[PDB]
């Protein structure tokens, strides 16, 4: 069975092992899945990232496929580029593009971003998400987590282990999945769900940006689900410390009835956009520069 | 509490 499992990965991944060319495997992160290592082409002297994801480790040991379904079909500008997948032993391996600015979780949780910067953010993964939503993927797990940076302030969607596809035979999807405090409440409440709880997910992630923290964050888990269920939409901590033109965007977001929330072409037009910034003005929140 | 575990 984990066996079984092995064999049909086998047959979706590229043949061989990365070891063969990567040197200096140094751990840099986890996630749900397993963890992430930089690793040096031997070649070149060039730096990739190696995703590490134990198949006895899985919740849902299928949703590892995702990884292969996005790399082969896709990619865009603000989004991770995957460039090989292999099986290695017991763990599936996906050798991608190393975001070296590393994740926007480290920017929220030590400095204060202002609405340039936030608003460059949110354009990048509107992008990302218009795009990925008109082919019928949902990320599903949209948070500062899967947000990540390059040097120059490149803003790019990671992290894509629990997507899921919608279209026309399937038209809406039914998992409980994602992160607690950044589900969105139809999802919470089990009902069918589409491309919309990522912009509920989004509105969360501002809050991240303004608060430092999504909110009941230090409630437990499930309480914090049962919250976001039954209240009014979650509010800003800070709500003084935002422009209107900003709070008008949050507002098109965490709504609670999917049928009235903003989708992601709508948003690329909102005025709070015409705010972001270059990349260049994201570059000073990174720890290398703060 | 202050949980960034998915699900």
């Amino acid at each position: 069975s984990h066996e079984q499992f092995r064999a049909a990965l086998q047959l979706v991944v590229d043949p061989g092992d990365p070891r063969s060319y990567l040197d200096n495997f140094i751990k840099i992160g986890e996630g749900s899945t397993g963890i992430v290592c930089i690793a040096t082409v031997r070649s070149s002297g060039k730096l990739v990232a190696v995703k590490k994801m134990d198949l006895r480790k899985q919740q849902r040991r299928e949703l590892l496929f995702n990884e292969v379904v996005i790399m082969r079909d896709y990619q865009h500008e603000n989004v991770v580029e995957m460039y090989n997948s292999y099986l290695v032993g017991d763990e599936l391996w996906v050798v991608m593009e190393f975001l070296e600015g590393g994740a926007l979780t480290d920017i929220v949780t030590h400095t204060r971003m202002n609405e340039e910067q936030i608003a460059a953010v949110c354009l990048a993964v509107l992008q990302a998400l218009s795009v990925l939503h008109a082919q019928g993927v949902i990320h599903r797990d949209i948070k500062s987590d899967s947000i990540l940076l390059t040097h120059d302030g490149r803003v790019k969607l990671s992290d894509f282990g629990f997507c899921a596809q919608v279209s026309k035979e399937v038209p809406r999807r039914k998992s409980l999945v994602g992160t607690p405090y950044w589900m969105a409440p139809e999802l919470i409440s089990r009902l069918p769900y589409g491309p919309e709880v990522d912009i509920w997910s989004l509105g969360i992630m501002v809050i991240e940006m303004v608060d430092g923290e999504p909110p009941y964050f230090n409630e437990p888990p499930l309480k914090a689900m049962k919250m976001i269920r039954d209240n009014l939409p979650p509010r800003l901590k800070n709500l003084h410390k935002v422009s209107p033109s900003l709070k008008g965007f949050l507002d098109r977001l965490l709504v609670r009835d999917p049928a009235q929330r903003a989708t992601a072409a709508e948003l690329l037009k909102h005025p709070f956009l015409a705010k972001a910034g270059p990349p260049a003005s994201i570059v000073p929140l990174m720890r290398q520069n703060r | 509490s202050r949980a960034r575990y998915e699900m």
